[PDB]
């Protein structure tokens, strides 16, 4: 029925596609989520959003998913759209790895979501996916990798972005305190702290407002490890006695 | 008969906190052998291993679907899959094939992965599950595998005397057939580590 | 107006603007007559041609041995349902073995062009037609219309200006059983005639006529071969 | 909020902006299209429907005039609003009831019969394509530990069991009515059930029947069978009514 | 606007083109029938559109079943499709059930195919109103009719169309119970000669059809002879 | 057919405004309320119970998915009763593969993944409901909301429903981690009494309880023992 | 098996033995063969007593929704011809040998015989199953037109006691059912009740 | 198998044996053959074992979410008409020979259910290889209205007839009761079979077996 239909799926006169703009309005407004590769891992850092005090705590993480052996990713955007994203990432990460007895590399995990999202663009009539990703991973072609995926069905790999509340801003401190080639995950993880503490302005950062998750090679085997608020808390404690220091 | 086209054969044994399981490993076509080193025994988990014996395409196939299966199962719930779970989730793989079955006969061995308890069964083609308190065997040498393991087999076995009554029950059990042997792969499974053999064996 | 866009849109005086809207093709198509006798059927239609160099519109089509048909409104639509009559024709003569009565052919085609006007997103037919025919019950002349309702006529004329050529058969229509087959033709011409602007003549180019009878099978007669016809409007 | 809209709101079942159904809102006018009310009251022993029967046309055969409905022999039913639409609804609760016999071995019991029906009126209310029916359903039946059962639902898919309850046009007015009896009476519960349910009807409608004018249905504790009431039967009531 | 979709209730609880339809039912030229004590008899005002149609042309009388008639009012190429429904419902009925069906069963049948049509945006409603009658020893005597909203009663006389109020008014006045269709027939072409507007629309055929005793229980054209001398009665009962 | 385009679009600030709407009608549902005590769950809820014409005990709002988990919602009843068939459904099929009980939380995430497709899927509405979701496995009791968009949560406490701001801040003000759940019951209905209107008796508010036997009804007698300190 | 039925002036009696057999064992020896299929309408089931349970169960379905909507009982003809529907379009996957009998009030009592393949006719009396082959004889010979109620009775008794006795696939008791206005009344022929006929000793 | 059912004076008796084969090889001593349908109503199985699992857990998850439905008490023949329509559907494929029964509103009900989907409701029952061993025993000694003990006494005499007589059965006697106020799942009743003892000690002491190859993985 046509007079219902708001046509999801069209081009406007300037060739944009609405929905799929309004969707990254969505994720603008969702929590800050960051991402970092350094020289011996990668690592996600995001606002929480999960926080009033009768919360119960029972998942390792609220925004952090693991993918596979080798790979996580975390999400800005509606909740409920990420959790049947993520779902699906699980699911083709397991098809490649049926088929040829080897890991999915990154980017193919990522591309073959991103033309899932594509078509959602292009036909059938649905609103599209609310969701932006930060995927991190290792695979035997390109080590570590960091990928940002969109609404759009577009992605690209990054050495350190951020998506969802204050983005650009978050962005740009990543532009000025990045050392391409010479990061660690310890310097990557002082500067998701730093990024955070600045672009969380609505207040004061605490463990119990962010998640923090690394990817670490051990012993020939991928370790994703969500960091406990004992660590949180320490980090913390460590740029907040750092920032004392930036004087004299 | 389709079972024996490859042969082969596993089993697994239960002691006192540890769990045993083993195969042989030949992989061969009628009367020849191929290769040696055939594999049989999948890990499921760190303390959980799945045996199958018969028909060696389909021995590849069950254990790389059930893979998949587990690995979404583990992704998406919190935690390493139980045992019991694990038998029930490759009873239900089975039985999808009812009327066009995989001819893979397995046996499940594990711990389980809070309570460190061992646990052992098998599964006809068709995923009938068996628990027990004891063994399971599967393969083109039951008959004697079952000889072997209802003399042998004792209740609350250390880790030292399993590995020796799993190990002799095997090797003499596969120096009876034809089409099972070439040698002979054993895993001990305890709480804080898995040892794993191969047999001085028999080579014909 | 919020009621003219949709075949399922009944407006609030109990019509269906979308059925009269086809309609309209039809009434703007080239006229054609149809009329019979107590033996045979006759169609006569004007063609009309795009330029001077074109060849002139087919309007007259067969259907089987004992069927034919004169059409107004959009040619698609008179092709897909002409062959949709020629297969329910042929279907009968396969099971049967003998010719699918002309009441009948009419009445599935009817059953066939309501369907569409009562879906969504479906549109009536464009296409009217005249159909001529014979069978045990003689010979016939039927019309059909976009609204899926259809007529069994003594005579009929329908595209433009088919007023008129109404008129003359109304006038003429009680000589017509009686009449042979040249008498009957010839008045189907003078009904076609009327339709025309005084200046212009039914010629050889712009006159195609169809017949069937007892003893004659569906002929088409086009250029050359409605000479016979035209010579003795005397 | 307060009777707000956006988009297509009144026109399919999406939410207003307060989160209301304003079609499944429309449907229950519909129910009122009719002009007609009925009414149902149970007590320990039966159960029993009563409804207006209108017969303006003489010309009509009035025997093929009822709202009164057998689904199976042990479950009958009164229905109240837009008649096509409740034809077709009590069509259905037929088929329901004979496939969970066919399946399960047992009669249906009145309660899930009632809320199979409401879980398909439910599919309307969210589902863009279709309407709501604009009908209601009373369906009355024993049950073997529970007693005589009435249940109603609506066209938003709500459903109930209830001591009595109404439909149509003055529904309201017979809710009032027959809360005022209840709480009368010890331990809340219905006794002269025929006559309730008529007296219930005379009042809020004003009227003072004649036998021709209502029909009446049973299920009783003795006799589970669903029984219509012939005229001379209903009469009986209406004669013993009146004589106090 | 609340009136473009049989999907779509108004906020007054109404479905506007169902509605619609039935004004396009009221339009139409009258149809009438009536039951009697051995029978039912139909009549139809059928209005003739063009002297160029033939006798006959246009019917609005049908055979169902052998012993079922059917007539209509409304869009006639709705009411044809409903022929259809109705005769493949009675040929099926039975196929599956071994007997002929009875009126009421295939009343309330083709009714419920009628009211599929007033709730989806899918489709339209059917333009239409139909009566159905038969006659049998066992079910005697009996007559349905049903509108576009899929509503099917029994009566003992009815009419559809433009002049059914004029037309029931005078179905009242028989005492239709003791009459036989044979006295019935005439008193059916009386009624349609007095709704007939002969000023507004010039030329018409009656047309008539019964079922009952006296046709052993099967549906069938009244014969021409009985038609001419119930016209000339009631034409000269108009005097 | 069928309308295969979605009813649920992004407007041009970002909102699903459908499902925003469907929150509204969630608001504006009866009271509901869960307490996660140490030793297990309490759910309850208000009936927007009118009459006493209506019997009480003929359909419930409290309703076990399984021997272990139960669920209450406030908004759409008839919206809710979809969703306990679709849960039980889903809780049986993982029981046929599986040969355990449906852990809580993964109950919630397929029902959960139920409610997002009618945020996107053709010709249909979200839910207008809100479920709370209760349960105990691996020795431990869970309370799990899930809202219009598919989007759940794991609670101590909360409330939903008319008046659930208030709700919230009266249990924040009243509930602790070492609370029994014959003590979490009392206060559950204290909950449901602050945006009450009527006298509470046993037949106008429901209770449910989950722990290590299993999940339950409370009955009326055992409701009405309750409200005597009430 | 050996089923038998018999039209009455008012009505119909039905029979049946009440043995079921896999090979030559025997997993039933009180089978009831006659099953209601309405209030007046019974059949009587020979053949695989899975097949004609799950189409006696189906058509008992069917009959019961007809019957609501048309608001009266339904007709003999009308169940007879639904399991003739069924029995012939599945007469390649079925085996069933039938007998349909009950009252209505427009035909009053009614047999009628759908053999295996799905065929359907009416007759005075039936008879089916494997034992029906050894009552040919007396049947025909028995049989009198005008018979009683109490006479179909015995009449029926007789023949099945006969191919009882004969028939190793029938066996047990007889169970006897009469259908009229009235209703069903039903009983069995156990032991000694079961009609005795001497084996032939010199 | 040897599987058996009883009505008795206030309830059911089920019964069964505990053997299962693989060709003429014993495979399990100790496999339970009376499955769970619903708190009330109990259901023994022979023919091929997946099969049976597999129906009897199908059926009795279809009939939970029934009862959390309709909120009462399931009854016996709905079990009995789901099984046998599902069976009929599979055309014998499904080889599940069962027992049926319980305690249902309307009493005690017993039904054996046939792989081709019949069914016979009778007051004692018997299926699989040693069906015939456990009906001697019925015909024998069963009258209606048993007291529990008489007929638990019975049902586990059928069951040992089957044992001892079928090649196919053995091992343990398992029974269920069930009654309107109790549900006794005495699994074993009886083991009236039992290995030898083992007369010469084989603890072949470690060295024994000759290692080609060892690796140690420790774990956390
Ligand atoms: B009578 O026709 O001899 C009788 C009538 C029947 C009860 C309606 N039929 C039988 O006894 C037939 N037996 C069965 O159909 C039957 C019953 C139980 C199990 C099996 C079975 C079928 C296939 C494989 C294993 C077991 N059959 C008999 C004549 O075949
Ligand atoms: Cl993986
Ligand atoms: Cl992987
Ligand atoms: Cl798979
Ligand atoms: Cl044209
Ligand atoms: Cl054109
Ligand atoms: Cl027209
Ligand atoms: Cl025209
Ligand atoms: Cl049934
Ligand atoms: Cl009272
Ligand atoms: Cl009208
Ligand atoms: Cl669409
Ligand atoms: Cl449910
Ligand atoms: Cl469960
Ligand atoms: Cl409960
Ligand atoms: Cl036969
Ligand atoms: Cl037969
Ligand atoms: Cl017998
Ligand atoms: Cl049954
Ligand atoms: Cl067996
Ligand atoms: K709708
Ligand atoms: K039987
Ligand atoms: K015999
Ligand atoms: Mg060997
Ligand atoms: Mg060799
Ligand atoms: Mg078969």
């Amino acid at each position: 029925s046509r007079r219902y239909d708001s046509r999801t799926t069209i081009f406007s006169p300037e060739g944009r596609l609405y929905q799929v703009e309004y969707a990254m309005e969505a994720i603008g407004h969702a929590g800050t989520c960051l991402g970092i590769l350094a020289n011996d891992g990668v690592l996600l850092a995001a606002e929480r959003r999960n926080i009033h005090k009768l919360l119960d705590e029972v998942f390792f993480s609220e925004k952090i998913y693991k993918l596979n052996e080798d790979m996580a990713c975390s999400v800005a955007g509606i909740t409920s759209d990420a959790n049947v994203l993520t779902n699906e990432l699980r699911l083709i990460a397991q098809r490649y790895l049926l088929q040829y007895q080897e890991p999915i590399p990154c980017e193919q995990l990522v591309t073959a979501l991103c033309d899932i999202k594509q078509a959602y663009t292009q036909f059938g009539g649905k609103r599209p996916f609310g969701v932006s990703l930060l995927y991190i991973g290792w695979d035997k072609h390109y080590g570590f990798q960091l990928y940002q995926s969109d609404p759009s069905g577009n992605y690209g790999g990054w050495k350190a972005t951020c998506i969802g509340n204050n983005s650009a801003a978050a962005v740009s401190m990543l532009k000025q305190d990045y050392k391409e080639g010479e990061m660690t995950l310890k310097s990557a993880l002082a500067l998701a702290i730093k990024v955070l503490n600045k672009t969380m302005d609505v207040s004061k950062l605490s463990a119990e407002k962010v998640e923090i998750a690394t990817l670490t090679r051990e012993n020939g085997k991928t370790v994703i490890r969500v960091l406990k608020q004992k660590e949180v808390e320490q980090l913390i404690k460590k740029h907040e006695e750092e920032e004392a220091k930036a004087e004299r | 008969s389709i079972m024996s086209y490859n042969g082969g054969a596993v089993m697994a044994m239960k002691g006192k906190n540890c769990v045993a399981i083993a195969a042989d490993r030949r992989f061969g076509i009628q009367a020849q052998m191929v290769t040696t080193d055939f594999q049989k025994i999948f890990p499921m988990g760190d303390r959980l291993y799945i045996g199958l014996a018969g028909l060696a395409t389909d021995v590849q196939t069950v254990a790389q679907r059930l893979k998949f299966r587990l690995n979404l199962y583990e992704l998406k719930e919190g935690r390493q899959i139980k045992p019991y779970t694990l038998m029930s989730m490759v009873a239900n793989l089975l039985y999808e094939k009812r009327f066009g079955p995989y001819y893979t006969e397995p046996v499940i061995a594990g711990l389980d992965p809070k309570t460190f308890k061992p646990f052992i069964c098998s599964l006809d083609l068709i995923g009938c599950p068996m628990v027990t308190d004891d063994f399971v065997v599967s393969g083109t040498c039951a008959e004697q595998m079952y000889g072997m393991c209802e003399s042998l087999w004792e209740p609350n076995m250390d880790p030292d005397h399993l590995f020796e009554t799993i190990s002799q029950a095997m090797l003499n059990a596969v120096d009876r057939d034809a089409v099972s042997g070439m040698g002979v792969i054993v895993h001990i499974i305890e709480k804080d580590k898995i040892t794993t053999r191969t047999l001085k064996a028999r080579m014909d | 107006n919020q009621y003219d866009n949709d075949v399922t849109v009944w407006s609030p005086q109990g019509r269906i603007h979308q059925i009269e809207y086809a309609m309209e093709a039809v009434k703007q198509g080239s006229a054609t007559v149809g009329l019979k006798s107590k033996t045979h059927a006759v169609l006569v239609a004007l063609k009309r041609a795009q330029s001077e160099l074109a060849a002139h519109q087919k309007k007259i089509l067969h259907v089987d041995n004992h069927i034919g048909i004169s059409i107004a409104g959009l040619t698609a639509d008179a092709r897909l349902l002409c062959n949709f009559m020629r297969q329910e024709c042929l279907d009968s003569r396969f099971v049967f073995d003998r010719p699918l009565p002309v009441s009948r052919l009419v009445s599935l085609i009817g059953s066939k062009t309501q369907i569409p006007t009562q879906r969504y997103g479906r549109r009536p037919y464009g296409v009217g037609l005249l159909i001529a025919g014979y069978d045990d019950m003689g010979p016939h002349i039927f019309q059909t219309c976009p609204s899926a309702n259809y007529f069994d006529c003594r005579a009929m004329s329908i595209g433009a200006r088919s007023q008129s050529a109404r008129t003359y058969l109304e006038r003429h229509m009680s000589e017509f059983m009686e009449c042979n087959l040249n008498e009957l033709v010839k008045h189907g011409l003078r009904a076609l005639r009327e339709t025309l602007p005084a200046e212009q003549d039914l010629t050889t180019k712009n006159v195609s006529i169809g017949i069937v009878g007892k003893d004659l099978e569906f002929t088409i007669y086009d250029d050359d071969d409605v000479s016979p016809f035209l010579e003795g409007l005397e | 909020s307060r009777g707000s809209s956006a988009g297509f709101d009144r026109h399919i079942t999406i939410f207003s902006p307060e989160g209301r159904l304003y079609q499944v809102e429309y449907a229950f006018k519909a129910i009122n299209q009719g002009g007609l009310t009925s009414v149902a009251v149970r007590g320990k022993d039966c159960a029993v429907i009563v409804t207006q029967k209108k017969v303006p046309d003489k010309l009509l055969d009035s025997s093929t005039v009822t709202h009164l409905f057998k689904i199976t022999e042990n479950i009958g039913c009164v229905m109240t609003g837009m008649t096509a639409d409740s034809r077709s609804q009590v069509q259905r609760a037929r088929y329901e009831a004979a496939n969970w016999k066919y399946k399960y071995g047992y009669e249906i019991p009145v309660d899930m019969l009632c809320k199979r029906i409401a879980d398909i009126s439910q599919v309307y209310t969210q589902n863009a394509e279709m309407r709501p029916l604009g009908c209601c359903m009373i369906l009355i039946g024993i049950d073997e530990e529970q007693g005589p059962q009435v249940y109603k639902c609506d066209p938003a898919g709500y459903y109930c069991g209830f001591k009595a309850t109404a439909a149509g046009v003055k529904q309201t007015e017979s809710t009032s009515f027959l809360e005022k009896k209840v709480k009368k009476k010890f331990d809340w519960t219905f006794e002269q059930t025929v006559e309730t349910a008529i007296t219930c009807l005379s009042t809020v409608l004003s009227i003072d029947f004649k036998p021709s004018e209502i029909e009446v249905g049973v299920v009783t504790v003795e006799n589970p069978k669903f029984r219509i009431l012939t005229e001379a039967e209903i009469d009986a009531h209406l004669v013993a009514l009146a004589e106090r | 606007g609340y009136d473009l979709s049989a999907s779509t209730f108004s906020p007054d609880g109404r479905v506007f083109q169902v509605e619609y339809a039935m004004k396009a039912v009221e339009n139409s030229s009258t149809a009438i029938g009536i039951r009697c004590k051995d029978g039912v008899v139909f009549g139809v005002e059928k209005l003739v559109l063009s002297k160029l149609y033939e006798e006959g042309s246009n019917k609005r009388l049908f055979n169902v079943d052998r012993h079922v008639g059917m007539a209509v009012a409304g869009l006639l190429a709705d009411a044809r499709s409903l022929a259809d429904i109705a005769r493949e419902e009675a040929s099926n009925f039975r196929s599956n059930f071994g007997y002929n069906i009875p009126l009421k069963h295939l009343a309330d049948r083709v009714a419920m195919y009628v009211h599929a049509y007033t709730l989806y945006s899918a489709v339209r409603p059917f333009g239409c109103s139909f009566m159905l009658g038969s006659y049998s020893v066992n079910d005697g005597a009996q007559l349905y009719m049903i509108d576009p909203s899929g509503v099917s009663y029994g009566y003992w006389g009815c009419a559809i169309g433009k002049a059914r109020q004029a037309a029931k008014t005078e179905i009242e006045k028989l005492q239709m119970k003791e009459m036989t269709c044979r006295d019935i027939v005439k008193e059916v072409a009386k009624i349609i000669y007095i709704v007939h507007d002969e000023v507004k629309d010039k030329a018409f055929e009656l047309e008539l059809s019964w079922v009952g005793e006296l046709t052993n229980g099967r549906h069938e054209i009244v014969p021409k002879d009985i038609r001419e001398e119930a016209e000339k009665y009631a034409k000269e009962s108009l005097k | 057919r069928g309308y295969s385009f979605s009813l649920t679009t992004f407007s041009p600030s970002g909102k699903l405004v459908q499902i925003e709407y469907a929150l509204a009608a969630v608001a504006g549902g009866a009271p509901s309320v869960g307490i996660k005590a140490a030793n297990g769950v309490v759910l309850a809820t208000e009936k927007k119970q009118k009459s006493i014409l209506y019997d009480e005990r003929s359909v419930h709002k409290v309703e076990p998915i399984t021997k272990h988990i139960g669920l209450v919602y406030s908004g759409m009843g008839p919206d809710y009763r979809v969703l306990v068939h679709r849960a039980r459904k889903l809780a049986q099929q993982y029981y046929l593969v599986y040969q355990e009980p449906i852990p809580t939380a993964q109950l919630v995430q397929r029902v959960a993944s139920v409610m997002q497709e009618y945020t996107q899927s053709g010709g249909v509405r979200p839910f207008g409901v809100s479920l709370l979701i209760c349960g105990w496995n691996e020795g431990r009791p869970y309370l799990f909301q899930s809202d219009p968009s598919g989007a759940y949560f794991a609670w101590k406490a909360t409330a939903m429903g008319k008046n659930y701001v208030n709700g919230k801040t009266f249990l924040e003000k009243r509930y602790n981690e070492d609370l029994e759940l014959e003590d979490a019951i009392h206060t559950a209905i204290l909950t449901l009494k602050e945006s009450f209107e009527g006298q509470m008796t046993e037949d106008n508010i429901e209770v449910g309880i989950c722990n290590e036997a299993g999940f339950r009804r409370l009955t009326p007698t055992e409701v009405k023992d309750y409200l005597a300190a009430i | 098996t050996t089923i038998m039925a018999v039209q009455f002036d008012g009505g119909v009696v039905l029979g049946a033995d009440s043995r079921t057999t896999t090979g030559s064992y025997i997993a039933n020896r009180v089978t009831d063969k006659l099953t209601p299929i309405h209030d007046r309408i019974f059949c009587c089931r020979s053949g695989s007593a899975a097949d004609t349970q799950a189409v006696a169960d189906a058509v008992t379905y069917q009959l019961g929704f007809h019957s609501i909507e048309l608001n009266e009982p339904p007709l003999v003809h009308t169940a007879a011809s639904l399991f003739k529907e069924m029995c012939y379009r599945y007469r390649e996957d079925l085996m069933a040998g039938i007998i349909i009998a009950g009252w209505d009030p427009q035909e009053g009592g009614q047999v009628y015989s759908v053999p295996m393949g799905g065929m359907m006719v009416r007759q005075s009396f039936a008879i089916g199953g494997s034992g029906s082959s050894y009552i040919y004889g007396y049947v025909d010979a028995t049989y009198r037109e005008g018979m009683t109620k109490e006479e179909c009775l015995q009449f029926t008794a007789n023949a099945l006691a006969l191919a009882m006795e004969r028939d190793g696939s029938s066996g047990g008791v007889i169970r006897l059912a009469a259908i009229a206005e009235s209703g069903v009344e039903r009983q069995v022929l156990l032991g000694d009740q079961i009609p005795k006929f001497a084996v032939a000793t010199l | 198998t040897t599987i058996a059912g009883v009505v008795y004076k206030d309830g059911i008796v089920l019964g069964a044996d505990t053997r299962a084969t693989e060709g003429m090889v014993v495979a399990d001593k100790n496999c339970s053959k009376i499955h769970f349908i619903s708190p009330n109503i109990y259901c023994c199985g022979a023919g091929t074992a997946a099969d049976t699992d597999m129906t009897t857990q199908l059926i009795s998850s279809n009939l939970e979410l029934h009862s959390l439905s309709t909120g009462r008490l399931p009854r016996v023949v709905t079990a009995n008409r789901m099984l046998k329509q599902m069976l009929f559907r599979y055309q014998g494929y499904i080889g599940a020979a069962l027992v049926l029964g319980g305690v249902d509103v309307t009493g005690p009900h017993l039904y054996s259910i046939y792989p081709h989907g019949s069914t016979d409701k009778l007051p004692y029952v018997t299926m699989g290889s040693g069906s015939l061993a456990a009906m001697a025993v019925f015909e024998d000694k069963f009258r209606p209205d048993m007291e529990e003990e008489e007929a638990k006494n019975l049902v586990s005499e059928a069951i040992a007839a089957g044992i001892f007589n079928d090649l196919g059965s053995g091992s343990n006697i398992d029974l269920c009761v069930i009654s309107k106020n109790k549900l006794d799942f005495l699994r074993p009743y009886t083991v009236p079979n039992k290995k030898g003892t083992r007369l010469g000690r084989y603890r072949c002491e470690k060295g024994t077996t000759a290692v080609l190859t060892e690796k140690i993985t420790p774990l956390e």
